[PDB]
RNA sequence: AGCCAGGAUGUUGGCUUAGAAGCAGCCAUCAUUUAAAGAAAGCGUAAUAGCUCACUGGUCGAGUCGGCCUGCGCGGAAGA
């Protein structure tokens, strides 16, 4: 379950999610899944998901997941009031915007790659589509 | 499926082995089994008899490749044919005792000389 | 009207032969010593295909056709059993006169126009079973 | 009746049908097939 | 060979570009060779369903523009993120 | 789309199994007669048999198939 090795910074600024994303394109596999809506992903979720679509190609061509979670995000536990500091660090997630290619696939069937991104979408929070590669 | 290509150069084949052949014989295929057709397949290979089950609109127009056009009344109805491209008769001599030994189907039509002959004058043949 | 293959000169044990053609009428000792009495010429331990024929008066009338093609080919190549994994492990060898005597054996019983397509069916099961064309 | 809000055929013999402004799937073949949204 | 029917932007921008994709439009290029820029507008779908064969990207093409044609090559094309669309073209004189 | 017809030989392909015969499981999946017929898409057997399908000929007679992009709606939808 990805996260990174080490940071600079233990904690981070809430932020915000706008705008447009980068890497729109599929540049590895033939084939791509990418994200229509925008929202945050947890390393849990990507994890989960890439099993998915691992179980659905019967481990046979391959596999890219072209996002990455590395900004941690915090939470109090119950029964705490405000205050005391920032809350303590629980997960790790990677920021999502529409146009995104979160995995890309190749050396597979095209029927056989929309059916294991549907497989893959089915465990992911936002909007997902598909896509392949083109010249230019 | 067929595309028209194919549909086009089948008409030729049917067509091409039409102008070889010497006299055909038009009858119905349905209700027999595989067996008894491989059957008068070998006994078609053994007569030089070339034995075809084909599309009737397609037979329009092979046949309209002359002088078999007696016959474009005869493919109303399952169509199988037997051209024999060596001698003429085999094919009307076996086709009888064929429909007469499984009693299915007709034989309906022949054609020869450029006539078409009609259930039971077939005998001629 | 049923279908057994029966190895050479034997019949009547109970789990290949008896209930299977015994359940239609057919009195089953006619059938088993006639069958060995016919098929005394098949070599032993070949498998040899019987269509055994039955009337509504259970008087049967069987022919005993040519042994298979996969145990003509288990014998022409020397070999036992064939392969587990056909044409990814092989098994044995044929030359193309092997080839043409089982397709004779079996041009009494194919389909087939020439012994070119009986050694070509001959050629099938050839390759279904593993076995090497040398 | 599998009573859901995701309704799928499951065979090549369930049809789909809108009955009183349900969507249900019908079998002939599988009445273990049968179902409506909900 | 692939034709593409186009006219001369008259406007420009930001505003200029989101009225011609609104209209189901959009804004391309045409530049190289010793001559000038020429700004154009196209059919968002017959160009859509061009290039959705290869040789668009590989090949010369032309381009009618005011009963005139020029002859340029695809020389890159920015999408929108995720819809299947096309915000612009640039056209390099073939 | 419907309705009539056929869905063949080698062969029960070999492996394996008390049995596997298109249809436990493993591997190949060729060739023949072909209008067409997967070494078979499902029910079926102790294993067969038995039943449709893929595929093709017939009858019919002019439009039909399913994606893409969007507009408005349906279900998903329970509380004092
Ligand atoms: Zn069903």
């Amino acid at each position: 379950m990805l996260q990174p090795k080490r940071t600079k910074f233990r904690k981070m600024h809430k932020g915000r999610n706008r705008g447009l994303a980068q890497g729109t394109d599929v540049s590895f596999g033939s084939f791509g899944l990418k994200a229509v809506g925008r929202g945050r992903l947890t390393a849990r979720q990507i994890e989960a998901a890439r099993r998915a679509m691992t179980r659905a190609v019967k481990r046979q061509g391959k596999i890219w997941i072209r996002v990455f979670p590395d900004k941690p995000i915090t939470e109090k536990p119950l029964a705490v009031r405000m205050g005391k500091g920032k809350g303590n660090v629980e997960y790790w997630v990677a920021l999502i915007q529409p146009g995104k290619v979160l995995y890309e696939m190749d050396g597979v069937p095209e029927e056989l790659a929309r059916e294991a991104f549907k497989l893959a979408a089915a465990k992911l929070p936002i909007k997902t589509t598909f896509v392949t590669k083109t010249v230019m | 499926a067929l595309n028209l290509q194919d549909k086009q150069a089948i008409v030729a084949e049917v067509s091409e082995v039409a102008k070889g052949a010497l006299s055909a014989v038009v009858a119905d295929s349905r209700g027999v089994t595989v067996d008894k057709m491989t059957e008068l397949r070998k006994a078609g290979r053994e007569a030089g008899v070339y034995m075809r089950v084909v599309r009737n609109t397609l037979l329009r127009r092979a046949v309209e490749g002359t002088p078999f056009e007696c016959l474009k009344d005869a493919f109303v109805g399952p169509t199988l044919i037997a051209y024999s491209m060596e001698h003429p008769g085999a094919a009307a001599r076996l086709f009888k005792e064929f429909a007469k030994a499984n009693a299915k189907f007709e034989v309906k039509a022949a054609a020869f000389e450029g006539e078409l002959i009609p259930a039971s004058q077939i005998d001629r043949l | 009207y049923v279908k057994l293959q029966v190895a050479a000169g034997m019949a009547n044990p109970s789990p290949p032969v008896g209930p299977a053609l015994g359940q239609q009428g057919v009195n089953i000792m006619e059938f088993c010593k006639a069958f060995n009495a016919k098929t005394d010429s098949i070599e032993k331990g070949l498998p040899i295909p019987v269509v055994i024929t039955v009337y509504a008066d259970r008087s049967f009338t069987f022919v005993t056709k040519t042994p298979p093609a996969a145990v003509l080919l288990k014998k022409a190549a020397g070999i036992k059993s064939g392969s587990g994994k056909p044409n990814k492990d092989k098994v044995g060898k044929i030359s193309r006169a092997q080839l043409q005597e089982i397709a004779q054996t079996k041009a009494a019983d194919m389909t087939g126009a020439d012994i070119e397509a009986m050694t070509r069916s001959i050629e099938g099961t050839a390759r279904s079973m593993g076995l090497v064309v040398e | 009746m599998k009573v859901r809000a995701s309704v799928k055929k499951l065979c090549r013999n369930c049809k789909i049908v809108k009955r009183d402004g349900v969507i249900r799937v019908i079998c002939s073949a599988e009445p273990k097939h049968k179902q409506r949204q909900g | 060979m692939f034709t593409i029917n186009a006219e001369v932007r008259k406007e420009q921008g930001k505003g200029a570009s989101r009225r011609l994709r609104a209209a189901n439009k959009f804004p391309a290029i045409i530049y190289g060779g010793k001559e000038a820029p020429l700004a154009i507008e196209l059919d968002h779908d017959k160009v859509m369903n061009m290039q959705a064969k290869a040789e668009f990207y590989s090949e010369v093409l032309t381009i009618v523009v005011d009963g005139k044609e020029i002859k340029v090559k695809a020389q890159d094309v920015q999408r929108h993120p995720y819809k299947p669309k096309l915000q612009h073209i640039d056209f390099v004189r073939a």
